[PDB]
Order: C-alpha cells, then sequence, then structure tokens
C-alpha cells in the first residue's frame, strides 16, 4: 500500500531524477496552460486604449511563451528516454546473472510461457511506465490544482458556485457504486471461465468438424455469457446518463453565465474579471475526471514491477558448505543416501525417511504405483533440490560440499525433455567435450544408431537445429544420448519413460541405451515390471515410506505389494 | 472483406440516431452562437439588456440536456445489439474456418478475440463514436455560423480547422510508429534472454554454463543502438498539435486585435469573438484526449477482424443417401504439402481399399500416415487428387452430407466439460438405450461408469478425477462407436500402459456385429495382426502392399519391421 512492499524496493535508484522530471512536468503544464493568462491580460488592454505596441509586446511574450514551452517539453522528453535506458540494461544484466544460479526445478515449475511472459511483458511495461505513465499523471494532476487557484484568486464567489457539479457527479457516483457490489467480482470470474471455455473449445477443433453435436455447450456457455451482460448494464442506464450529464462543458457555460450576469447586472463586481471563467474553467468539469485515469495508468507498471522483484528474491542455491574428509567407507561409485525426508511446499511431505545405495556397478529401479513421489527421488540427487533434513553423498562427499562441476563431472542425467541448443549438429553430439576431433564424434554417433539420420540432412553435420529442423521424438533423443555417452559420467540417471515415446522409432533408442550404460551405476525410474524385473534389486515406495528392497525373487513371494502390483492379470 | 460490419441492416434506429446526434451538435452549436450577444451588453454601457439573451440561452441548453439523454440511451441500446449481432457471428464463423490456419500464435489471436471483448464493445457506441463525431464536425458548424455576422472571422476558421485535423491525425501516426519501433527493438533484444533459459538445463549437464552466459552478456551489454533516432522520430509524436493550437490561438487573437484596431467592429464584442475562437479551440484538444481509448479499440477490433477475415472451405451440391452398404476409398497422387515445403507433401500415393475390410497402415515415422486419415475424412483438402470414396467425390460434396459418412477415433483424446454420459451422447442426440448400452459395453468402459461414487454423472471437463490416457481414450472409442457412420477410420492412441486399452480396440476392431470398412494406422503388432491388408508407407508413396503372410515371404521392408517388433517388447536392462 505504503512506502515500501517490494516495489520502491525494486526501484530503489529511481527517486532523485523521477522528482526532477515530475517538477519539470509540472514547469512545462504551467507553460503550456499560461497564454490564457495572456489572454485575459490582452483583453484588458483592449478597453482602456489599444495603441500600436502594446499590444505587440503583448505578442511578442506569447510567441516567446510559445517557444520556451515547446523546448522544456523537449528537453524533459529527451531526458527521461535517456535515464530509462541505463535503468533497463542494469534490470536486464542482473536478471541474467541472476537466472544463472537458479535451482534447476525452478525451470521445471514453470514452463516455456511463463519465462517469456515475465521477461518481455514486465520490462517493456516498466519502460512503458516510466517513459509515459508518470510525466502524464503527474501532469494531470497539477493542471486541475493550477487553474482551480488561479479562478478562486481572481474571484471566490463563482468558484464557490461552481463547485456544486462537482459535489452532484461525486454523489451519483458513490451512489452507483453500490449496486455493482458483488457484481464485479463475479463478472471478472465469469470472463476468467469464458476464458478457459474459450481455450478449450478452440484447442479441440477437429473433433468439433466431425461431431458437429458438440458445439452446444459452448454455445449455451456464450448465450448465457451474453445474457449475463446485458442484464448488468440494464439497470446502470439512467444512471450513468445522469452521471456524464452533469459534467459537460454546456452546464457549466449556463451556470458561469447566470452567475456572471447576477453579478454584473448589480454592480458587484466590474465585467473584465469575467474572463477567467470564459477562458478555461468551463472545460473543468472534463478536466477533472482525467485524474482518475492518468493515476489509473500506474497499476500495470506497479503490478509489473511487484511480480518481477519478486520473482528476482528467489532463493538461489545452498552454500558450498564445510569441506569435510571424505571415505569413511565408500568409493567413486556408492552413491549412499539417508532419511531425507525432502518435501517441497512444506505443509504436505511428498518424500519420507529413506536410505538406501547403490553398489558400485550394478542396476537399481523405483519401480512404484506412479505419482506417489517416485521420479522426484530421483531428480532430487541432481541437486535439482535441496533436502531440508539427512545427507546424499556420491561416494563420501556430500553433494553440498561439491561444486557445480565437481557435480556434473560425477553424474550424468536423461530425463523426459530433449533441449536442444542452437547450432550445428556436430555442436550438439559434442557439448560434453567442446573440441572433439571430428572422428571421436562420429563413432559416439555411430554407437547411438543416429549416423544414417544425420548423414541424409540437407547439409548433414552442418545443418542449423532450428525449430523447424524436421527432426521428431526419438530421432532427437538419440541425438541427447550421443551427447551423453561422450560425457562418461560413471552414475546415470535414466529416466524409464523415453524409451516408449513414439512407439515406431523406440528400437533405435533400445539399442542406444544398451550401449550406453555399460559398466557405471544406473538408477531406472521404472514404469513397466518385465523390461526391469532383472537387473540388480527393486525398490517400492508410496510417497515415502520405502516398502520393501531386495531382488526379484524375493519381492515376488513375500506377499508383497510387488505380489499384488505385478498380478495385474500378467499384463 | 468486412473489416467490422456488425449491423445486419435495421436502417431505423441507425437513421434516426444519426440525424439525433446532429441535432444534438448543432444545439451546442447554436448554444455558443447565442453566447455570441451576450457579452456585447455586459462590456458596455447598457448593463441591463442581457437578461433577454440569457433566458434564450437557457432554452438552447435544456434542449441540449434533453437531446443527449435519448442519444445516450438509444446509444446503450445499440451496444447491446453490436454485442449480441458480433459475437454470434464469431462464434458460428470458426467452425468454417480453414483447418490449417491454426498456428501456435494464430490460435492465440482467436482465442483473445472471443475472451477479452465483452465490456469493451457494449460500452462502445456511448464512449467512442458519439463523444468523437459529435466533436469533430462542432467546430465546422461553429465557423459556420460565425460567417455571417463577422465574415473576416469566419472564413479564418473555415480554412484552419483542416489544417488542425491533419496535425492531430500525423501526431497520432508519429507515436504509433515510434511505439512499433521501440518495442520490436525490445523484443530483438531479450530474445537472447528467452533462449539462453530453455536451454538452462542441457547447458549446467554439459558443465558449461559459465562461458555460455559470459558470451551472450558481453553481446547485450556491448550492444546499445544509441537510441537517438528513435527519441527525435518520437519527441514529434509529443509536441506537434500543442504547438499547431498554441499558434492558432495567437493567430485568431490576432486578427480579431487587428480588427479592433481599424473600426470595422467595436471593443464591447471583441471581447466576445475572442471568447468565441476560445471555446470553438476546445473539441480539438477533446480528441487530442480521446487517443489511448481509440488505440486499444483498434487493437481489439484488430483482433477480431483478423478472426473475421480468415480463409474459409468449400463444399457444394452432395447426393447422398446411405452410402448404399459401405463404401470403397481411392485416391490419386494427392499431394499434400501445406506449401510443397516443409510439411506431409506425400508424393504420390495411390491405392484402392475395398468395399469394407481391416487395413492397417504401417510405417517409418513422419505423419503422412495421420494426413491419410485427415484426407479421408474431410478435415483437409487433396490439392491435386481426387479422394473416391464409393463413387463419388467428398471434395464436390456438400458440408452437411460431408460428416455424416466418416466416424473417427483420434490419437490425441479430447472431451469437452461436462458428464461423460453427455460427451458419449455427443455423437447421436437420439441413439435410445439400447445403442448407448451396446456401446458402453463394447469399449471397455463399463467398469468406470460401475466404480463411480454417483455414477455416469462425473464432470471431466479438465481436471478429471484420475481419467489420465486410457480412460479419457476409451470414452473417446465409445463415443466414435456410437455414431451410425458406415466408415470407421481408427487412430492408435499412444498409450502403451493398458492392457486394457489394447483389448478395448481389438474388441472395437473386430468384435463389432456391425458391417463398415475399417481403417487404422496401428504399431502394435497386436492390433497389425488381425488387418488382413497391410499398407506400407514411407516418405508419402505407398512402398508396400499385401496381405500379412504373403509379405513375410517376399522379405523386403515388411520382414524387417515384423522382426524389429518381435524384439523391442522384451527389452531387459541388466547390465553386464
Amino acid at each position: 500500500s505504503w512506502r515500501a512492499q517490494a516495489a520502491s524496493r525494486l526501484l530503489a535508484p529511481l527517486k532523485l531524477p523521477l522528482v526532477l522530471s515530475g517538477v519539470l512536468a509540472a514547469l512545462v503544464t504551467l507553460a503550456q496552460l499560461a497564454p490564457f493568462v495572456l489572454l485575459v491580460e490582452l483583453s484588458r488592454l483592449l478597453v482602456s486604449g489599444a495603441g500600436a505596441h502594446r499590444l505587440f509586446t503583448v505578442g511578442f511574450a506569447a510567441v516567446g511563451l510559445l517557444g520556451t514551452g515547446a523546448l522544456l517539453a523537449a528537453a524533459l522528453t529527451l531526458w527521461l528516454h535517456v535515464i530509462d535506458a541505463r535503468f533497463a540494461r542494469a534490470l536486464r544484466l542482473r536478471l541474467l546473472s541472476k537466472l544463472s544460479r537458479l535451482p534447476l526445478g525452478w525451470f521445471t515449475s514453470r514452463g516455456s510461457g511463463s519465462i517469456k511472459k515475465l521477461v518481455t511483458d514486465d520490462t517493456l511495461a516498466l519502460h512503458y511506465l516510466v517513459t509515459h505513465a508518470v510525466p502524464d499523471a503527474v501532469a494531470a494532476v497539477v493542471a486541475p490544482v493550477g487553474v482551480l487557484v488561479y479562478l478562486f484568486v481572481v474571484d471566490w464567489r463563482v468558484a464557490l458556485v461552481l463547485f456544486g457539479p462537482v459535489l452532484v457527479y461525486l454523489t451519483i457516483t458513490s451512489s452507483l457504486t453500490i449496486q455493482s457490489g458483488p457484481r464485479i467480482v463475479q463478472a471478472q470470474r465469469w470472463a476468467e471461465k469464458m476464458n478457459g471455455e474459450a481455450g478449450s473449445y478452440l484447442e479441440g477443433q477437429p473433433v468439433i468438424r466431425v461431431f458437429g453435436a458438440a458445439s452446444s455447450s459452448f454455445r449455451r456457455r456464450l448465450d448465457e455469457y451474453i445474457g449475463f451482460l446485458v442484464a448488468w448494464q440494464r439497470p446502470l442506464a439512467g444512471k450513468k446518463t445522469l452521471m456524464d450529464l452533469a459534467t459537460r462543458p454546456a452546464t457549466f457555460l449556463w451556470l458561469i453565465a447566470a452567475t456572471g450576469t447576477l453579478l454584473v447586472a448589480t454592480h458587484r463586481m466590474d465585467p473584465v474579471n469575467l474572463l477567467p471563467f470564459m477562458f478555461l474553467g468551463t472545460t473543468f468539469g472534463a478536466r477533472l475526471l482525467g485524474i482518475a485515469y492518468g493515476l489509473g495508468g500506474l497499476r500495470t507498471g506497479l503490478l509489473a514491477a511487484r511480480h518481477l522483484q519478486v520473482t528476482l528474491d528467489e532463493t538461489e542455491l545452498a552454500v558450498r558448505e564445510h569441506p569435510r574428509e571424505p571415505l569413511d567407507g565408500e568409493a567413486p561409485a556408492t552413491v549412499v543416501f539417508d532419511h531425507v525426508t525432502f518435501g517441497y511446499r512444506p505443509g504436505v511431505p511428498v518424500i519420507q525417511d529413506v536410505s538406501l545405495t547403490l553398489r558400485p556397478g550394478t542396476v537399481t529401479a523405483l519401480v512404484g504405483p506412479s505419482g506417489s513421489g517416485k521420479s522426484t527421488l530421483a531428480t532430487l540427487l541432481a541437486r535439482f533440490h535441496d533436502v531440508e533434513r539427512g545427507a546424499i553423498r556420491v561416494g563420501g562427499q556430500d553433494i553440498r560440499s561439491l561444486a557445480a562441476d565437481e557435480l556434473y563431472t560425477r553424474v550424468g542425467f536423461v530425463l523426459q525433455e530433449a533441449q536442444l541448443v542452437h547450432g550445428t549438429a556436430a555442436e550438439n553430439i559434442a557439448l560434453a567435450v567442446p573440441d572433439a576431433p571430428a572422428e571421436q564424434v562420429q563413432v559416439a554417433a555411430r554407437e547411438a544408431q543416429i549416423h544414417d539420420r544425420v548423414l541424409r540432412l540437407p547439409d548433414g553435420y552442418d545443418t542449423v537445429l532450428g525449430a523447424n529442423s524436421g527432426l521428431s521424438g526419438g530421432e532427437r533423443q538419440r541425438l541427447t544420448i550421443a551427447r551423453a555417452i561422450l560425457g562418461d559420467t560413471p552414475v546415470l540417471i535414466l529416466d524409464e519413460a523415453t524409451a516408449f515415446a513414439d512407439p515406431e522409432s523406440e528400437y533405435l533408442v533400445q539399442q542406444a541405451l544398451n550401449r550406453l550404460t555399460r559398466d557405471r551405476t544406473v538408477l531406472v525410474i521404472a514404469h513397466r515390471l518385465h523390461t526391469i524385473t532383472r537387473a540388480d534389486q527393486i525398490v517400492v515406495l508410496d510417497h515415502g515410506r520405502i516398502v520393501e528392497r531386495g531382488t526379484h525373487e524375493e519381492l515376488l513371494a513375500a506377499g508383497g505389494r510387488y505380489c499384488r502390483l505385478w498380478d495385474t492379470g500378467q499384463g | 472483406t468486412w473489416i467490422a460490419l456488425v449491423p445486419n441492416d435495421h436502417r431505423a434506429r441507425l437513421i434516426g440516431f444519426a440525424l439525433l446526434a446532429f441535432c444534438s451538435v448543432v444545439a451546442r452549436a447554436v448554444g455558443t452562437v447565442l453566447l455570441v450577444p451576450l457579452m456585447a451588453a455586459l462590456f458596455g454601457e447598457a448593463p441591463q439588456r442581457a437578461w433577454l439573451w440569457l433566458g434564450w440561452l437557457s432554452a438552447a441548453t435544456v434542449a441540449g440536456w434533453v437531446l443527449d439523454a435519448v442519444t445516450a440511451r438509444i446509444g446503450i441500446e445499440l451496444g447491446f445489439a453490436v454485442l449480441n449481432h458480433t459475437q454470434h457471428d464469431v462464434a458460428d464463423r470458426l467452425p468454417v474456418v480453414r483447418l490449417d490456419w491454426f498456428t501456435a500464435e494464430n490460435t492465440a489471436t482467436a482465442r483473445q478475440a472471443i475472451a477479452a471483448t465483452g465490456p469493451e464493445l457494449v460500452g462502445l457506441v456511448v464512449n467512442l463514436v458519439t463523444p468523437l463525431t459529435s466533436a469533430i464536425l462542432l467546430p465546422a458548424v461553429i465557423a459556420l455560423a460565425l460567417l455571417p455576422i463577422s465574415w473576416q472571422l469566419g472564413v479564418a476558421a473555415l480554412a484552419g480547422v483542416p489544417l488542425l485535423l491533419g496535425a492531430l491525425w500525423a501526431s497520432a501516426a508519429f507515436a504509433r510508429r515510434a511505439d512499433t519501433a521501440a518495442d520490436k527493438a525490445n523484443t530483438a533484444l531479450t530474445e537472447r534472454i528467452i533462449e539462453f533459459a530453455r536451454t538452462q538445463q542441457a547447458l549446467r549437464a554439459a558443465r558449461r554454463v559459465e562461458p555460455a552466459r559470459s558470451l551472450v552478456g558481453n553481446a547485450l551489454a556491448s550492444q546499445h543502438t544509441a537510441t537517438m533516432r528513435l527519441l527525435g522520430m518520437q519527441i514529434p509524436g509529443q509536441l506537434l498539435f500543442s504547438i499547431a493550437s498554441q499558434l492558432a490561438l495567437i493567430v485568431l487573437a490576432g486578427t480579431t486585435a487587428a480588427l479592433t484596431i481599424t473600426g470595422t467592429l467595436t471593443v464591447p464584442e471583441a471581447i466576445a469573438l475572442i471568447v468565441v475562437m476560445v471555446r470553438y479551440l476546445e473539441p480539438f484538444t477533446a480528441v487530442s484526449e480521446l487517443a489511448p481509448a481509440l488505440e486499444s479499440t483498434r487493437a481489439t477490433l484488430g483482433r477480431i477482424g483478423s478472426v473475421l477475415t480468415a480463409p474459409v472451405m468449400v463444399a457444394g451440391s452432395g447426393t447422398w443417401r446411405d452410402g448404399a452398404v459401405v463404401p470403397r476409398i481411392e485416391f490419386d497422387d494427392v499431394a499434400f504439402g501445406y506449401d510443397g515445403g516443409s510439411g506431409p507433401v506425400l508424393d504420390g500415393v495411390s491405392f484402392c481399399l475395398q468395399p469394407g475390410t481391416t487395413t492397417a497402415i504401417v510405417g517409418p515415422s513422419g505423419c503422412g500416415k495421420s494426413t491419410i486419415l485427415a484426407l479421408i475424412a474431410g478435415l483437409h483438402q487433396p490439392t491435386r487428387g481426387r479422394v473416391l470414396i464409393d463413387g463419388t467425390d467428398v471434395a464436390t460434396l456438400d458440408a452437411r452430407a460431408q460428416q455424416a459418412v466418416c466416424s473417427v477415433v483420434f490419437q490425441h483424446p479430447y472431451l469437452f466439460h461436462g458428464t461423460i454420459r453427455d460427451n458419449v451422447f455427443a455423437a447421436d442426440p437420439g441413439a435410445s438405450d439400447d445403442q448407448f448400452a451396446q456401446a458402453v459395453r463394447l469399449a471397455r468402459v463399463d467398469e468406470l461408469i460401475a466404480r463411480l461414487p454417483d455414477g455416469a454423472n462425473t464432470i471431466v471437463g479438465e481436471a478429471g478425477s484420475a481419467l489420465s490416457g486410457g480412460e479419457r481414450q476409451r470414452v473417446s472409442i465409445a463415443r466414435a462407436l456410437l455414431k451410425a457412420a458406415p466408415v470407421l477410420l481408427v487412430d492408435e492412441a499412444t498409450s502403451a500402459l493398458d492392457a486394457e486399452n489394447e483389448a478395448a480396440v481389438v474388441d472395437a476392431l473386430a468384435a463389432d456385429p456391425r458391417s463398415r470398412t475399417r481403417v487404422i494406422v496401428a504399431h502394435r503388432l497386436a492390433s497389425i495382426r488381425h488387418a488382413d491388408r497391410v499398407l506400407f508407407v514411407d516418405d508419402g508413396r505407398v512402398v508396400e502392399d499385401g496381405s500379412i503372410s504373403e509379405l513375410l515371404t517376399a522379405g523386403g521392408r515388411f520382414s524387417q519391421f515384423w522382426r524389429q517388433q518381435h524384439e523391442a517388447a522384451e527389452w531387459q536392462i541388466l547390465a553386464e
């Protein structure tokens, strides 16, 4: 509401230049509206003897005023557009440098539209707020105060008389804003649900063309929508009409005419002192209403800044904590673990106290009923998030005491995303080691079964991997797997849900995985029992609380949840 | 070509409202012109004469009051009518729009067309039409009525007004151009950052985030563009109309003072003429104020017009009675490529499916297999071929009798917000409980309809109870199995997790006691096991034909695919 809620916190530097531009805008507005005072003076000059040169001096003053007003406005807009760019540049730089510290889970949380929305929309809205919304607001604020003071200093009768229509407008507005009490939020809810239904209707177009009886839902929703708006706006008609009528420059003219006629005809005041009201003071009504719009113009920029600062105040990864001597009993492999209880969004804990151990060179299967916090346990190992209690240690060194290079030189993950970078295909096959002597690339691609599909390309190894490259899923999943075979990281996280995408081109992906997992510690996130039923050991779990671990037959004949899971009638 | 053709004809409130608006403008005009003689009594030797003209001005302003009230009421009524008409039009027009017009952002535009025009179209006539047009014409009629009393003054304003109009127009255009230049530059700048954020997971894992960051950082910091010509093209957008008005003020005041100094008119009313010029210069300021609302209305109306101007499909004069029994199909080199460049293309597919069999379309990835189903149904148009189901041509047939032959199962399921009973009944508004019962039993969904809390009435819509994959797919299978249309073309939903879904597909395909022509783009060998004639398709053109067993003797490109599917179903993940 007040001085500091993250918004002035973001806008720390823009105070001194902002008040400078504000006082300059007030000055240039007074320079805009002084010509009417000059006109009043010339009018007085006309009724006592004109002469040759006095009016010419007046006109010279007027043209000088015009020139200096234009010069001042130009100076102001130039200074604003100057002061904006430096702040925009610093903001973008700080935003990037913060973007390259966030935990990986944040990106998967946000998505794809969120990032673009945030960056582009908020930077552009902030620029607009700085360059347009502030000067227009301060001008629309200062102008009525000035004209009111000038109208009071020339006469206190007519201004007090003129105040009436303002009272009328205010009371009518306040009486109006009692009938649309809940109607406003109800209409907002209608709007958002209609947006949802519109999105649904559009995304499901083809079905509509075949079964033409599925548009009745959207049709009746649209009918009810328009009926709601119609029934809403019908009452407020006369009230809005009166609200408008008692502002217009017509009624002001008659009011001023009547008051001035009553004053002058009885010799209560000279007639030349009525010129200010015939001049500016008849548009005063419609001028006052502009204040509301000028102030409301700030809302968008304020919300933008709030959102952006809330984002930028995100917490980064943990500190590279106290380095302690490793190897109590462990090896390069053997990724122990201990009472993790990750949780995330506190209230609800998604995992619970687990304590397992991958052998030096054996496989491990994370079977479990889908949705019961099964993949998150694996992603947490690649420092997608930080544990709140307990310690993982690849070997002996807890992942906290490991730089972002010593970590991703011992842990290589393969997940449900592609993540291709914009470059030549040879670079995407050699992102791990940036300089492969153009034959290791070829052997690591002929071991991932992607040699033919990259040879028969438009330009082969050098076609830029654009968004319209002409590729698919398993055709580039093999590209990323070829990239991963060069890394040679002796710990692998293998999301098994990638072997059955585009079920046409999956034999090659299976061969790639076969010759990718050769004597290195794996951890498979299982989705089918028959493919994993022979790895080394099977771990069952339902939202934490590892139910049972051990080998296949052990899990099979114990009466276990494994036995109640592998009996879907053998399917 | 209709940009914003809202009203049907109605002619009546239209002409009446136009005439009323013109008379309401004349009201303020005569108000000011009748103010003209008033001041001549104040700054004079007789200050008592003013009362008569005060009364006349009171009559003028009460007339103005009545007129504005009635025009505002008619305006809100016309706003209601235009809202109704335009939204009904857009809704009823969306379905016939060409199918391939929906891109990833064109869809967003269309979504905005019918989600953000409620409050910005009802309050349109009473906020943009009447004020702007009432303020444009007013200066002209003021000058006109000023002519017969002071022709030296009248002609000055009558010649000045087009200059001020042009100044307003040019200022608005300059502001718009500056804004477009600015936002385009900003987007071109931030594109690099938008890109660097999406590959944030492949970079860190490839232990190369620091150089990849430093590069874009250096580039962005270095580039400046100096913004200077941008400021120079921005400034006139701000300061042009203020200068025009400020100059017109001096011009008019000077001509009035000059006419006073010679002795044509007299002092007591030259002041009245000055006041009248000041009154005449205000509508220009009002129009200058009504810039941003105008721009936003232009934006929204542009959305709506863009939607209302999309290309359409064409169908004419179809002849159907049943299909007679069950249609046979035919192709001729259909060649559908969406531009000739990037796309399915289908350079030379030509076959013939006899009247009623099962037929699978196997083949390597590359969705010619789905555009074939699209062409068969009706959704797309072959750019140079002729699908001739049974003996006619589908392209030269009527729209009403076009979506009345095929019944499609879709690879990506879709259920609209409502009870699942309504979703399944979204194919036949009749369909007594015998049809619905046999349909709900054929597709294995009676299980879902029996283990439901309230039963057959759950509101699935978005974020269903569980309804993940298999369930929605079985609902879609049942719905497409309801329709009587005598050709069923199935699309194998990508879900190799549900043995129930597999058996549902096999049952719907081979156990229906009806008789229809079946086509199933399948990859699960369990499905293509029953298809008695398969079509292999690579790079458009059909590469192989014949029964299953026969192709396993030829030994070409199908024996390999069969032996590759018999192996990628038991791939164990042992490590040795």
